């Protein structure tokens, strides 16, 4: 039995993963979260209690309540948004509320590395999507155990992979 | 500040989900204790006071979504601090919305 909490900027992809992971369903339309609990099972069999949270400052006062007795925190970001790489706020929040718990860095929307319109918009700001090895470096620099990434839209398999590794780490 | 109506439940323990409770009108500037008290005045309307539970033995739980559940309290790790002073947590602090289910659970 493991309790995981997902945090990170609004629209970064946290609920999309949990829904794919636990509900067999990709939510293509953005509906902002307040707080929610999913239950998944990943083969020892491990029962995951997964706590989804708002990435909004508006809910800064309730989201920290989700950290209590957690096994790990999944600090999430959007790979197509090298501005969601705020992970500064996020890591300081996790440390202030939750200093005993380990931290995993999770990159989301990896499918967008080959999305032309994303690449065109990024390149007009002289930017590029976060790469895998950049994600490994950021993990190290934020003092996270490991970097993991997937795409909830194009690879359910990758999302299952993220959580099976998170499971192994909390146990 | 602003008025809210909560779906107030008595619950056996902290946990996931909601059920039909009683509408309870509160203010968003009410502390978690004041809202608990207001909820109990409704959940035990007509019942003599020596037959009601001591409110100090009950926690307030905000149930949100399908299975989200969090204990709210007048003071916790989220409370505002300035010097030696702390602000008591209100419904507005947590952003509990109108129509929210709030359960009273054994403490
Ligand atoms: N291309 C792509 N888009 C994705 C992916 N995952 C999510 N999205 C898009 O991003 C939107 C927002 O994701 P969501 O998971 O809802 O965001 P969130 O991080 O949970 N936000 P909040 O904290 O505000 O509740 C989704 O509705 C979907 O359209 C992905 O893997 N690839
Ligand atoms: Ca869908
Ligand atoms: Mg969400």
């Amino acid at each position: 039995r493991c309790k995981l909490v997902l945090v990170g900027d609004v629209q970064c992809g946290k609920t999309a993963m949990l829904q794919v992971l636990a509900k067999d369903c990709y939510p293509e339309t953005y509906v902002p979260t307040v707080f929610e609990n999913y239950t998944a099972c990943l083969e020892q069999r491990v029962e995951l209690s997964l706590w989804d949270t708002s990435g909004s400052p508006y809910y800064d006062n309730v989201r920290p309540l989700c950290y209590s007795d957690s096994d790990a925190v999944l600090l999430c970001f959007d790979i197509s948004r090298p501005e969601t790489v705020a992970l500064k706020k996020w890591r300081t929040e996790i440390l202030d509320y939750c200093p005993s718990t380990r931290v995993l860095l999770i990159g989301c929307k990896t499918d967008l590395r080959t999305d032309l319109s994303t690449l065109m918009e990024l390149s007009h700001q002289k930017q590029a999507p976060i790469s895998y090895e950049q994600g490994c470096a950021i993990a190290k620099q934020l003092g996270a155990e490991i970097y993991l990434e997937g795409s909830a839209f194009t690879s359910e398999k990758s999302i299952h992979s993220i959580f099976r590794t998170a499971s192994m780490l909390c146990l | 500040y602003r008025p809210l109506t909560l779906n107030a439940l008595l619950a056996v323990g902290p946990g996931a989900g909601e059920a039909q409770g009683v509408p309870v009108k509160v203010l968003d500037c009410d502390t978690i204790s004041q809202a608990k008290e207001k909820m109990l005045d409704q959940l035990y309307k007509g019942v003599p006071l020596t037959q009601r539970p001591d409110p100090r033995t009950l926690d307030v739980e905000w149930r949100s979504g399908v299975a989200g559940h969090l204990i709210l309290s007048d003071e916790d790790v989220t409370s505002e601090v300035q010097g030696l002073w702390r602000r008591l947590n209100t419904l507005q602090h947590y952003k509990v919305p109108d129509g929210a289910t709030v359960a009273l659970v054994p403490c």
